[PDB]
């Protein structure tokens, strides 16, 4: 059991940092472009609804 | 077992424990040893209790 | 699997909405952020920066509003904004706190996933007044034999564990928390006491040290360690016995007992002065805060004994107070002592003469005292501390030729001295607790020398489970020793002595 939950532990790390590699790739794409105009239109639609 | 998700031992130790459920087999050794005892034992016994008895009213 | 809670992690985080007031920071130096903002902002309200650090804010200036920052300095840099959080200090409650150590704000850090709570409750609400209170009356032993005869320690009352610097003072506490075992396992819910460890100031290992000896004598599933540790940011060391307070309430509200152990507030007050001080609160009485008083006070009243109008819970409380050098004049002990209800007094030169549990009898007092007790126990050693009272005063003509009386007195209490120590991290059950005091009190063991004191202790443990553990059980479960009892009793001792 102590070791099973050790493993659990082991891959939730493990996973983490794989997931700050794919963050790294995310902020490159020109989705950090098209995000905005996403962004634009949400503040718009948010601002709006106040 | 619920707790393990490796589980595949819980089986191999269930069953391991559940069948040398005996670990040790029984010693019923006091029936040769308790009964000699007691013949040595139950002679002197009334031995003093005969003497004495006598003795008192003597 | 852990892949799964992931995906269900990023699938349970949304998108947010318009977050009124910001804030600026102005400067931010010594922990100290002061941001120009937040127009409104509640005092003592928890607001969030742009880093991620949490802080409150303990100032409300004029022009500035003086956020004390709960991480570390370099988080937090000159200008960023200051979100506004929006709810004063305040911890999840709830019975789901049992069996996890978590930190100050609340945040699970034993690391066996969320915290499951039924409240969050604010983390400075008053203390329980005038009419919701009712006398004590209920025993807690503490299953240190010392504690439970000398110095009775009752449900609700708070007492100080006052004592020299590193003379195990936690050791004592800590075995208090063992006993409660015993009654907890069982199914009366008007016995559980759950304690509850608040580890204020120690270094991350040996709040380690003291998981790890909860969980070996199996007693981690009524404890919760709230703990915030040495290393942690002074707001969190400062909020930490507060924090502790409002797990506690959760308890008390709802009608169970519980025990709250603040260890140590000699360092909490060490907390209060590094913020007031940094904050440039005007400064007091042996450089601590000025209303150091009232930040002692406050904590140390929401331990209560509530009425039955109101539930008939409780709260009981031992404060630890750390002596510098066993001066008991020093400012902050002084301030503490006079707050709470009774005092234990450890001393560090009965530690090194071999008496652990170290209570220095004739310093050591309770105010509550006849209150508690177990009606049993109180019987069959109201003599054992007039024994020791002669013992202490006959204790320095041990250097001649000395009257028989005096040499009466002398047998009997060093004997009666020897017998009440006890081994050090194993509590002792109460029904054991009234035999053994009755021989030393009844004065067959008198006879016996005092190397062997020790040897016959545990023998008439061993003897009396053989020999009569009916007697054993009529005197655990009676509770009260009548007169057949104290006879069968007599006879019993009598028969161990011979043997």
């Amino acid at each position: 059991v102590r070791y099973e939950a050790s493993l659990r532990q082991l891959e939730q790390r493990q996973l983490a940092k794989s997931v700050i590699s794919r963050v790294q790739s995310e902020l490159g794409n020109p989705k950090f472009q098209e995000k905005v105009l996403q962004q634009s239109i949400s503040e718009i639609e948010q601002l709006l609804s106040k | 077992r619920s707790v393990l998700k490796n589980t595949s031992v819980i089986d191999k130790i269930e069953s391991y424990v559940k069948q040398y459920k005996p670990v040790k087999i029984d010693a019923s050794k006091q029936l040769q040893v308790i009964e000699s005892f007691e013949k040595h034992a139950m002679t002197n016994a009334k031995e003093t209790e005969s003497l004495v008895s006598k003795e008192l009213k003597d | 699997e852990v892949s799964s809670i992931l995906e269900e992690r990023i699938k349970g985080v949304s998108d947010e909405a318009n977050l009124n007031e910001t804030g600026r920071v102005l400067a931010v130096g010594d922990g100290i952020a002061r941001v120009f903002g937040l127009n409104n902002i509640q005092a003592e309200e928890l607001v969030e920066f742009s880093s991620g650090v949490k802080g409150m804010a303990l100032n409300l200036e004029p022009g500035q509003v003086g956020i004390v920052l709960f991480g570390s300095d370099r988080l937090v840099k000159e200008g960023e904004l200051v979100k506004r959080t929006g709810n004063i200090v305040d911890v999840p409650v709830g019975p789901g706190l049992l069996g996890r150590v978590v930190d100050a704000l609340g945040n699970p850090i034993d690391g066996k996933g969320p915290i499951d709570a039924a409240g969050r409750s604010r983390a400075q609400v008053k203390a329980p007044g005038i009419l919701p209170r009712r006398s004590v009356h209920e025993p807690v032993q503490t299953g240190l034999k010392a504690v439970d005869a000398l110095v009775p320690i009752g449900r609700g009352q708070r007492e100080l564990i006052i004592g020299d610097r590193q003379t195990g003072k936690t050791a004592v506490a800590l075995d208090t928390i063992l006993n409660q075992k015993r009654w907890n396992n069982g199914s009366d819910e008007s016995k559980k006491l759950y304690c509850v460890y608040v580890a204020v100031g120690q270094k991350r290992s040996t709040v380690a040290q003291l998981v790890q000896t909860l969980e070996q004598h199996d007693a981690m599933k009524y404890s919760i360690i709230v703990a915030a540790t040495a290393s942690e940011a002074a707001p969190l060391q400062y909020l930490a016995p507060f924090t502790a307070a409002s797990i506690g309430e959760w308890f008390r509200d709802n009608g169970k007992h519980a025990l709250i152990v603040y260890d140590d507030l000699s360092k909490q007050a060490v907390a209060y002065r590094q913020l007031s001080l940094l904050l440039r609160r005007p400064p007091g009485r042996e450089a601590y805060p000025g209303d150091v008083f009232y930040l002692h006070s406050r904590l140390l009243e929401r331990a209560a004994k509530l009425s039955e109008k109101e539930g008939s819970g409780s709260l009981t409380a031992l404060p630890v107070i750390e002596t510098q050098g066993g001066d008991v004049s020093a400012y902050i002990p002084t301030n503490v002592i006079s707050i709470t209800d009774g005092q234990i007094f450890l001393e560090a030169e009965l530690f090194y003469k071999g008496i652990r549990p170290a209570i220095n009898v004739g310093l050591s007092v309770s105010r509550v005292g006849s209150a508690a007790q177990v009606k049993a126990l109180k019987q069959v050693a109201g003599s054992l501390k007039l024994f020791l009272a002669q013992y202490r005063e006959v204790a320095a003509f041990a250097q001649s030729d000395l009257d028989a009386s005096t040499k009466q007195t002398l047998v009997r209490g060093e004997r009666l001295t020897q017998l009440l120590k006890q081994n050090q991290y194993s509590p002792l059950a109460t029904e054991e607790q009234v035999p053994l005091i009755y021989a030393g009190v009844n004065g067959h063991l008198d006879g016996i020398e005092l190397s062997r004191i020790g040897e016959f202790e545990s023998s008439f443990l061993s003897y009396l489970k053989s020999n009569h553990n009916e007697l054993l059980t009529e005197i655990r479960e009676k509770g009260e020793l009548s007169k057949e009892l104290l006879a069968s009793l007599k006879s019993a001792t009598e028969s161990f002595v011979a043997t």
